[PDB]
């Protein structure tokens, strides 16, 4: 039995890819896949109209 | 009314104002987009 | 605006200019010339329309630039989108996810439509009380703007309830047949105005009418996307990702007879369409050999074809063949062949992409255009159209004249100039 | 950039307000035709009616192919999309070909989109949920310019429990998504143990509630990415799924043609403004003859963005053919399709404009006499050769007291340093001892 | 796996901006490839354009080949 | 200057890899020195361009201190 690695690195970039909510767009308007099993095509296209 | 505030009300009301058509805009987007499939195309084309 | 649709190379096509008996007009819906090839197009769409033989393969042959794709698109565009078109290249059958029989078989069976019709009984209502006793049992009372009832619930009933944390307010339907709640929306009241939403929540109307409705759903799938749906658990996510893999034969086998059985029960209906293959000549002669029996089916679409192949080798093989396609599959296939342009044809086909651009030219730019379409290529003719109307904008004119033309074709050369100019220089360019 | 790369003095085609090209601007030296060619593209590329439109720069190695499509990307600028790729680029090992043409194919076009955002956004002073389940959450938000109550949509205390949000923490919270990001503790805070495992952060300087209008460009490519694979999910497929690899996929036509249906319903309602962009193709003679006939089929598309190509080769033989030959590697069917962008070689006044501008880039001080010697070696081996010698010879030149390269210093590293041609000499005086 | 462009394009944006910002330092280094025959013309036409980047290090080759 | 590439040519056992070796000495630990061999690029994981992206991008680091 060894102990694990212990991999050091800078904290700034764990937060590399991280955006500010100020800063970009919603990108759930796109968001097709996700309607798929939870959105029906009654909802869509005889209820919400 | 002797504590009444002209500015504050209309304040609220221009809060009240704005939280309503952001209401209004949320409910518009997050019923805009539409499945490519959607839930009884997948039922109706799964079998068991 | 500048929608994501934009002037291409066949935007100026809209059908294949045919009358009621299938003659072709000189120039009608963006075609100009190319008579018989038209007439035999319109015959093969003829076929396809009717839907009754099946596995029916065409070949569009001629020179570079004779129309075969044009004639394609005009073949899809006359055909409507309710009958499929799925148009690919030879190249895209090698994938390094499935092998090249697997990759023919799905285009084929992406080329067979199946339109469902379900009608389902669903209750529709805002949710105004749940009661659950202690969860054996409780009530839940439904109303519309014209209507309101109280329902007895059971076990399954409260445990799906509970699920999806259905609350008062909720506008919900439920399914009759299986019990499957989703939910619509949410009515608005005054103590709903939310500061923050969340991502699926929505406000939507109280339905109004009755609470019990009928629901009717009309669609159409195709039968690789039936099958990739029952390929796996979760298999429609790969109609989005296209990780589908080689699909067994026995679910396809299901899947015919499945689909035949709703086309018996008046659930579905089956539209078959057409498969292009462009450039069939990057076909290997496994992938013919394949087309050669995959024809043969009752389930096969009608497959177009296009190549500009002389009598060429066979991809995988030391042979020559007519096309680059096997004598054995050239028989099971009909050739329609394209002549070369004249120069009328060749003026009119640049008048139509001139239209089609919004450009104005002199008649002189149009002689001289036709004259150098003749000489070099129609493509070179009309991509000088766009190069000459920036030029002439340019200069802040309205009128495409002859000096632009001859200046866009200074500036731009066609193969035969620039292979000229490598000659001069052959010592310069690498590995000649 | 701070550091200097072989086209940091590119900044434009150099071109006049008529569109014709002077002799030496915008860091462009010669190449006059070409330079009114691509000026003549990107008024093209600038007038987004036109798409599959295909460029060809045709020229020996060193002409300046590489230099000029990035002079159209300076032309263009930042807001339109330029997606550099190399003709090598397509040999992946996890998707097809066609596959990687595709996508860079919906990379090169651009979507921009019109959005305000808003975040609520400050330490938390009360979280009380209320009670009919719940029917709302009401929270209270401090920052330095004072209190906020809000009321939250219920499915935000799953978000705000799940974050481990307590009184005292610093959040911001989204209004249109009800994402909750607890960003830590406040530092008022710090002192309530001598030692805990907490990161303390100020108290947030603005208002509670915060406005942003913002313009933020996408791709076609991230909306197809973005699909391809679902996000989130609470069921134990969808967390199982979290731990796969990722993998680049073959996406469908199907959900191509979606998204550019969304596009346009988004583009019609006036949010969203498309950005048709430019896809450069280096080094394409690497293209097989299946990745030339699927581009055959794709510039035909009326989706698809402006495609520049370069190519140095001669009369070669096509990649994916035994015995083919073309004239620039590329079918002839291909050919076709491009309008071709000549560039020719350059004399020895020209190479000397070039290696001037290119130490002025690296900061670097010539004598008139040190310019006249490289021009002569670039005259006798190639400009890239020359171009390479500024900054060894600056070195020593530093190294020996000076701050100005002499001839002494260019002999110098000239006899240190051997170009393509002298090594060759030398290989082919030396064959046997050379490894075969 | 086959990182995509959009997160090196991404990193390379926020790396920049930590450079202007002051928040860290670039240490340009040495990639050697020993034996660089072995290598093929996809590798070397790639290695053409990808040495014209801001960020590429240098480059040191090393081959006996005649 | 970025993307700098120096070849160095010559007979078998004419100190080649000894100046690499000597190159990387010199500079410290600080700097990056990736060695890599020409049959390394050839993978079953990646495509040789991106082994190759990511031999470049090994050598170019990022200093931040906290
Ligand atoms: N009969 C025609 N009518 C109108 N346009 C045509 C006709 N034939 C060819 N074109 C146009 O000329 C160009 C080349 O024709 P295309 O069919 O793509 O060549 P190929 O037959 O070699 O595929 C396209 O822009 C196409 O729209
Ligand atoms: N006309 C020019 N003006 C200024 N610099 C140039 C010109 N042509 C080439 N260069 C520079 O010389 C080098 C070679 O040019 P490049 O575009 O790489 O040639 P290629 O056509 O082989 O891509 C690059 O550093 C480039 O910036
Ligand atoms: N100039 C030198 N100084 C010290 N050792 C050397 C020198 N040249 C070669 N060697 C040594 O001789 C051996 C041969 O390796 P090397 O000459 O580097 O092979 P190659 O040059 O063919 O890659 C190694 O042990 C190397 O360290
Ligand atoms: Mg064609
Ligand atoms: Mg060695």
């Amino acid at each position: 039995i060894t102990p694990g690695i212990c991999f050091s690195t800078a904290s700034l970039v764990l937060r590399a890819t991280d955006v500010h909510p100020l800063q970009r767009i919603d990108m759930g308007r796109f968001d097709l896949i996700g309607l798929e099993g939870r959105v029906s095509r009654y909802e869509a296209d005889t209820f919400l109209p | 009314s002797p504590f009444y505030l002209d500015s504050l009300e209309e304040k609220r009301k221009r809060q009240r104002s704005e939280r309503l058509e952001r209401i209004f805009q949320l409910s518009e987007a997050h019923g805009a987009l539409a499945p490519v499939y959607g839930t009884e195309v997948l039922d109706f084309c799964t079998l068991p | 605006v500048t929608r994501i649709e934009r002037i291409g190379a066949h935007s100026h096509i809209r059908g294949l200019g045919l009358d009621d008996a299938l003659e072709p007009r000189q120039a009608s819906q963006g075609m100009v010339g190319q008579l018989a090839a038209r007439r035999a197009a319109g015959v093969v769409l003829e076929m396809i329309r009717e839907g009754k033989i099946a596995g029916r393969a065409v070949l569009i042959a001629g020179q570079p630039g004779t129309g075969k794709t044009a004639i394609a698109m005009g073949m899809a565009q006359a055909l409507g989108p309710d009958t499929p078109f799925t148009a690919i290249a030879g190249s895209e059958i090698f994938s390094l996810e499935m092998s090249k029989t697997e990759a023919l078989t799905q285009a084929f069976r992406r080329s067979i439509g199946v339109r469902i019709k379900e009608e389902t009984e669903i209750i529709e209502g805002e949710v105004v009380e749940i009661q659950i006793d202690r969860s054996k049992v409780g009530k839940l009372t439904l109303k519309t703007t014209e209507m309101e009832t109280i329902y007895d619930l059971g076990t399954k009933m409260i445990e799906s309830l509970t699920k999806d944390k259905v609350q008062a307010g909720d506008v919900i339907t439920i399914d009759k047949a299986t019990g499957k709640i989703s939910k619509l929306g949410r009515s608005f009241t005054r103590a709903r105005d939310y500061d923050a939403m969340g991502s699926q929540t929505k406000f939507v109307q109280c339905p109004d009418g009755e609470l019990q409705k009928r629901k009717e759903v009309v669609h159409t799938v195709s039968l690789h996307e039936i099958d990739v749906i029952n390929s796996r658990t979760q298999g429609f996510l790969a109609l989005f990702s296209g990780d589908t893999g080689e699909i067994k034969s026995e679910v396809r086998e299901q899947i015919n007879a499945k689909v035949a059985e709703w086309r018996e029960e008046g659930k579905a209906e089956i539209i078959p369409g057409v498969l292009f293959i462009d450039e069939v000549h990057m076909l290997d002669i496994e992938s013919f050999s394949f087309l050669n029996r995959a024809l043969e089916s009752d389930m096969a679409p009608v497959l177009i074809m296009a190549t500009n192949r002389g009598i060429t080798r066979i991809r995988g093989t030391s042979y020559q063949s007519p096309h680059g396609i096997p004598i054995d599959l050239l028989d099971r296939l009909l050739i329609v062949s394209t002549t070369p342009y004249s120069e009328k044809d060749t003026k009119q086909i640049l008048r139509i992409r001139c239209e089609e651009e919004d450009v104005e030219m002199s008649e002189d730019a149009y002689t001289v255009l036709t004259r150098i379409g003749l000489e070099t290529s129609l493509r070179y003719a009309i991509q000088l159209i766009t190069a000459a109307s920036l030029v002439c904008r340019k200069r802040k004119g309205t009128e495409v004249q002859v000096d632009d033309i001859k200046r866009v074709y200074s500036l731009f050369l066609d193969e035969s100039r620039s292979t000229q100019y490598m000659k001069e220089y052959q010592d310069a360019f690498l590995f000649n | 950039t701070q550091r200097i790369a072989s086209h940091s003095h590119v900044k434009g085609l150099g071109l006049d307000e008529s569109g014709l090209a002077k002799q030496a601007a915008s860091g462009l030296v010669g190449q006059e035709n070409a330079r009114e060619a691509c000026g003549v593209i990107v008024e093209l590329i600038k007038s987004k009616k036109m798409a599959g439109r295909a460029v060809l720069l045709a020229g020996p190695p060193g002409t300046g192919k590489t230099a000029l499509a990035l002079a159209i990307a300076q032309e263009l600028g930042s807001k339109v999309p330029f997606c550099p790729m190399v003709g090598s680029e397509v040999y992946s090992t996890e998707i097809k070909k066609t596959e990687v043409l595709m996508e860079n194919f919906r990379r090169a076009i651009g979507l921009r989109i019109k959005e305000t955002k808003e975040v609520y956004e400050g330490e938390v002073t009360e979280l009380t949920p209320c009670e009919t389940t719940i029917s709302h959450v009401i929270i209270g938000l401090k920052t330095a310019k004072g209190t906020k109550q809000l009321k939250l949509d219920p499915s935000i205390f799953e978000s705000l429990q799940k974050e481990r949000v307590e009184a005292g923490d610093v959040i911001y919270i989204e209004a249109n998504s009800g994402a909750v990001k607890r960003q830590g503790r406040c530092d008022t805070y710090a002192t309530e143990f001598d030692l805990e495992a907490e990161e303390y952060v100020p108290l947030p300087k603005g208002d509670v509630h915060k406005k942003k209008e913002i313009i933020q460009d996408v791709t076609l490519h991230d909306l197809d990415v973005a699909n391809a694979r679902p996000q989130g999910g609470q069921d134990i497929l969808s967390m199982m799924g979290q731990l796969m690899k990722p993998k680049k996929t073959e996406i469908t036509d199907k959900l191509r043609g979606e998204i550019n249906k969304v596009v346009n319903k988004y583009i019609d309602q006036g949010i969203a403004e498309l950005v048709p962009g430019v896809l450069f193709v280096d080094e394409v003679h690497m293209l097989d003859i299946e990745c030339f006939t699927y581009l055959h089929r794709a510039l035909e598309s009326s989706i698809a963005p402006i495609v520049i190509f370069a190519s140095n080769r001669g009369n070669c033989v096509i990649r994916g053919t035994e015995d083919i030959t073309s004239p620039h590697g590329i079918p002839l069917d291909l050919l076709d399709r491009v309008m071709i962008i000549r560039t020719m070689l350059y004399t020895p006044q020209e190479m000397k404009q070039i290696i001037k501008i290119r130490a002025q880039t690296e900061g670097i001080n010539i004598s008139e006499e040190a310019l006249n010697h490289l021009g002569e070696i670039g005259t006798k081996t190639t400009l890239r050769y020359s171009v390479q010698l500024l900054t060894p010879a600056n070195l020593l030149a530093k190294i020996n007291g000076k701050d100005s390269i002499e001839k002494e210093h260019v002999e110098e590293i000239s006899e240190l340093f051997y170009d393509a041609k002298s090594s060759a000499k030398i290989l082919a005086d030396q064959q046997d001892k050379y490894m075969k």
